[PDB]
């Protein structure tokens, strides 16, 4: 879910 | 011993996506005020760290690179997460583990990361700081530091059991599991048991649940005193409900092996 | 320097759900013809291997356990994939690596797995045999066996390029990658030539972007610091072949890796  | 536990080595976060990490790092750095912004030479040194780690080079990271990594993880909280991801990846490497987690200077490292575990923090920062702590157990220095700092880290972990962020919960469950590995290895367990139980009570993600059960099986394995403590306390009663869980199969199966010891 | 290549250690298949592997092994063992069925005791021993590997134990699998693993990967081709998966996980462990890949017995092991690459065979077997070969590069004995069996292994792997699934393309790409790591560290030109042939051939066919990425990493690893490998890459037209990858938006790692390679070609 971080990136990007 | 069965296919679930006791784990004899740390469970780690190894996924390597250096293009994405480096991309976001440059993008977010560009939003920093000029005083805080990492220079082009700083960014090249971080890229080099990633290269050494990702290519499995025999060339060791330099002091200069690790100093820049430290600076990078001290940047404003809104934009630190890519540098935290570089750290999460890098901290498994012996040179990096030793230079961040050694006896004399490790308290500075852990206190900084623990500051990022504040419940009002950015979830990306909380998640990556937790994953970094999970990863530092691979080294002897990281292991020593996690043990000497355990009161602080466990306290902060517990406070993140709230809500429903599955990734944070998985990282919490993995942190418990890596602690269990350490206690299994030696002879404390009572503290580790309260940690596992407190998180397990609240977490919904089945991967997190699984890793907590692996942590519990690991904690009591091959220690007659630990099994008896668990039996006396009635741990079997608190985990019985997982024995019926049908998917993933690993949850019920791991639970049935623990119940077999109790 | 770049974050893509040259890779200096093997790229491996590390993912493990022993619950599912054991589940399917036990399930399919029941369907086996009577003389080939693994016994209750054999199954206990296979579980013990998986336990040791999955828990990262400091204890070695027993020779008895390894004989049973050999027995298990010789079961009927239609039900052998769970046992191949145990082998795929186990072959990274130094004592397992040495016991299957050593100079005395290595050729028997590699020949059996090569047979499971036949494209007319079962795709789960093709995939797991390839992943197993990728994984045996982590150990000194596996590395040596892969180099000694190179001509045969790559020639048989090459034949999987047509009508194969993306997971097979990824494993083929990773096989070339792991060979590239070896040749980069020790320049063998005929080996590098065949590796470049494998890379070029799969690039002509490959559509999956992870497979594409691993082929680019392999190519970069091969041609690094080796003017002869560049020369051979040119003869095959690999330089013009990879130009389409410059315009790949997502994932960015494909075009980025390609741009570093085009700088050397
Ligand atoms: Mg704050």
């Amino acid at each position: 879910d971080l990136y990007g | 011993m069965n296919i679930y536990f006791p784990k004899k080595e740390a469970v780690t976060f190894d996924q390597a996506n250096p293009t994405q990490i480096l991309g976001k790092l440059k993008e977010l750095n560009g939003t920093a005020p000029e005083e805080k912004k990492l220079t082009e030479d700083d960014l090249i040194l971080l890229e080099k760290i990633l290269s050494l780690i990702c290519n499995s080079s025999s060339e060791k990271p330099t002091v200069q690179q690790l100093q820049i990594l430290w600076k990078a993880i001290n940047c404003p909280e809104d934009i630190v997460f890519p540098a935290l991801d570089i750290l999460r990846l890098s901290i498994k490497h012996p040179s990096v583990n030793e230079n961040f987690c050694n006896e004399k200077e490790g308290a500075q490292f852990s206190s900084h990361l623990i500051n990022l575990l504040n419940p009002k923090g950015k979830p990306a920062n909380q998640l990556l700081a937790l994953r970094t702590f999970c990863n530092c157990f691979v080294g002897q220095a990281g292991q020593k530091l996690m043990m000497s700092q355990r009161e602080s880290l466990m306290s902060h972990a517990i406070e993140l059991k709230s809500g429903s962020n599955k990734n944070i919960h998985i990282a919490l469950a993995t942190l418990a599991l890596n602690y269990s590995v350490c206690f299994h290895k030696d002879h404390g367990k009572a503290q580790c048991l309260s940690l596992i139980s407190t998180i397990l009570e609240v977490v919904q993600d089945l991967e997190a649940t699984f890793r907590l059960l692996v942590a519990l099986g690991t904690l009591i394995s091959d220690d007659s005193n630990a099994v008896q403590l668990a039996k006396s306390l009635g741990v079997d009663s608190q985990i019985k409900k997982y024995s019926s869980v049908s998917e993933p199969a690993k949850v019920s199966e791991c639970c049935r092996f623990i119940l077999n010891l109790l």
